[PDB]
């Protein structure tokens, strides 16, 4: 993925909390990224919309 | 074999429900066979150089369409929006042929037709005439509808629904409160407009264009690790470079012709449209739009 984030990375969304990337796809303005976030389960975050901080 | 495009059956006699199995295949001068084929349930799928079936869908992620975009290729679309608490639904009225109402079609305070009825070319005549683009249906009739995109928690960046999901109340209240009043939908039914491309896509393991260029790399090149340069380069060497394949230019023409193109002339080497434009006619054809050669 040319988006930014790598497989593996932790990552802090304001509201899911602390997270890993455990997944990846798509491309551009499509890529998308599945985070396991620690109390609060897995999700799919767009990667253009959503505010992440590199923990 | 002669270069060309050829859309064909098996007659209904390979499976005992004698279900016909409609196909298309692209022969070329010189270079790889492409072919397209229905299998029993009504999915969809590719044959590169003849070898073992792929879900068509692959061809056209390796092509740089989306979900969202493979969707918009293959089917129209019906929008419900969610307004004074109640769902309504933009209406083309055209697309009532057919159907029996399992609810009141009112509008503007007239009811057109009642929750037994069967709705008429009259029905969709008053309709027409009356201009009316928008009726209040039930909750429960958005069950089962297919999401046509998909919709993110603009909040938070979260994916709350992908495109080709099944819609349920449960999603249904959860884009709603999410602040989505609109929804686009897929039109399809179970009679002339199949959601076969729909189907589809949920028996296709690959979800953008690099597994898509991989799982076909992996079919083409048993034991050899792929590597991205080398999976990006199979793919383009297939149909689209002229060093490796020529429709030729009398498969250019009946290749055209079999489409009701008007050009006679035009390239060697497949487009994205060439493509398409093969796949749709072969699921008119199962429509029972236009037959066999």
């Amino acid at each position: 993925n040319d988006s930014g984030y790598k497989l593996g990375q932790r990552v802090r969304h304001a509201k899911f909390g602390e997270g890993t990337i455990v997944n990846m796809e798509g491309s551009g303005e499509h890529s998308r990224l599945q985070v396991a976030f620690q109390g609060q389960g897995i999700k799919w975050l767009v990667a253009a919309y959503a505010r992440l901080e590199s923990v | 074999d002669s270069p060309g495009v050829f859309f064909d059956s098996d007659k209904g006699k390979t499976h005992s429900s004698g279900k016909v199995l409609y196909n298309a295949r692209i022969i070329p001068y010189r270079g790889s066979w492409l072919d397209f084929e229905f299998d029993p349930k009504d999915n969809l799928f590719v044959r590169i150089d003849r070898r073992r079936k792929l879900p068509a869908t692959i061809i056209l992620r390796a092509l740089n369409y989306t979900t969202e975009q493979i969707l918009d290729l293959f089917f129209e679309k019906v929008i419900f929006e969610i307004r004074d608490n109640k769902l309504q639904m933009e209406l083309v009225p055209e697309r009532l042929r057919g159907e029996t109402a399992s609810f009141d079609i009112e509008a503007n305070g007239k009811v057109y037709v009642e929750k037994g009825r069967r709705i008429t070319a009259r029905h969709i005549r008053q309709l027409e005439k009356d201009d009316v683009k928008l009726i209040e249906v039930p909750v429960e009739y958005i069950a089962g509808k297919v999401v046509a995109k998909d919709y993110i928690d603009e909040s938070t960046g979260e994916l709350i629904c992908a495109a080709n999901m099944e819609l349920s109340l449960d999603l249904l209240a959860k884009l709603s409160q999410s602040g989505h009043k609109r929804i686009e939908t897929l039109f399809t039914n179970d009679l002339d407009h199949g959601p076969y491309i729909s189907e589809t896509l949920r028996v296709d393991p690959t979800n953008d264009r690099l597994s898509a260029l991989v799982e076909i790399y992996r079919m083409m090149r048993p034991g050899e690790p792929p590597t991205r340069e080398a999976a990006e380069s199979l793919f383009e060497n297939l149909f689209f470079s002229e060093d490796r394949y020529d429709l030729s230019a009398v498969g250019r023409m009946k290749f055209n012709r079999s489409l009701l193109r008007e050009e006679i002339e035009g390239s060697g080497i497949l487009s994205k449209d060439d493509i398409i434009d093969v796949m749709k006619k072969l699921i008119d054809i199962r429509n029972g739009k236009g037959e066999v050669d």
